[PDB]
C-alpha cells in the first residue's frame, strides 16, 4: 500500500516541476503568452509530464 | 530616443495594478470559468470553513 | 493602485519599439501585476537594441 501511495504522490508532485518552462502552471502560460511562444513552453511541459 | 521599461511583477501577492476588465457576478456551486485576482481557471466553487 | 489601460500605448503606433518578454503585447489588458516599475530615460537609437 505504501509503495503504491508513494508512486501516486510522486506522480502528483511532478506536476509542480518547471521542466525548463517559465511556469509549471499551464493556465499561467496560456494567460501570459501568445501561441507562438506559449507553444514552446507547453512543449517543454508536455515533454516533462509525458 | 525616449525609453520606458515597464517591469511587471507577477507574484503570489495582491494585484495593486490590474487591466481595464469588468468584474462580473458570483455563481456558486456551479461549474464555471473563474478569474480571481488574475488567477484564471475552470472548476466548481463551494463555501469553505 | 490604479487601472492600467495598455491599448493606448500599444495601439498608438507613436513608438518605434514595443518588444515584450514573458508577456504578449495584446494580453496586458487581461493580466494584472502587483508592482509596475516604469523606467523613463533617453538613449541613442543604435543603443536601443
Amino acid at each position: 500500500v505504501n509503495q503504491n501511495a508513494q508512486a501516486l504522490n510522486t506522480l502528483v508532485k511532478q506536476l509542480s516541476s518547471n521542466f525548463g518552462a517559465i511556469s509549471s502552471v499551464l493556465n499561467d502560460i496560456l494567460s501570459r503568452l501568445d501561441p507562438p511562444e506559449a507553444e514552446v513552453q507547453i512543449d517543454r511541459l508536455i515533454t516533462g509530464r509525458l | 530616443y525616449r525609453v520606458v521599461v515597464l517591469s511587471f511583477e507577477l507574484l503570489h501577492a495582491p494585484a495593486t495594478v490590474c487591466g481595464p476588465k469588468k468584474s462580473t457576478n458570483l455563481v456558486k456551486n456551479k461549474c464555471v470559468n473563474f478569474n480571481f485576482n488574475g488567477l484564471t481557471g475552470t472548476g466548481v466553487l463551494t463555501e469553505s470553513n | 493602485n490604479c487601472v492600467a489601460d495598455y491599448s493606448v500605448l500599444y495601439n498608438s503606433a507613436s513608438f518605434s519599439t514595443f518588444k515584450c518578454y514573458g508577456v504578449s503585447p495584446t494580453k496586458l489588458n487581461d493580466l494584472c501585476f502587483t508592482n509596475v516599475y516604469a523606467d523613463s530615460f533617453v538613449i541613442r537609437g543604435d543603443e536601443v537594441r
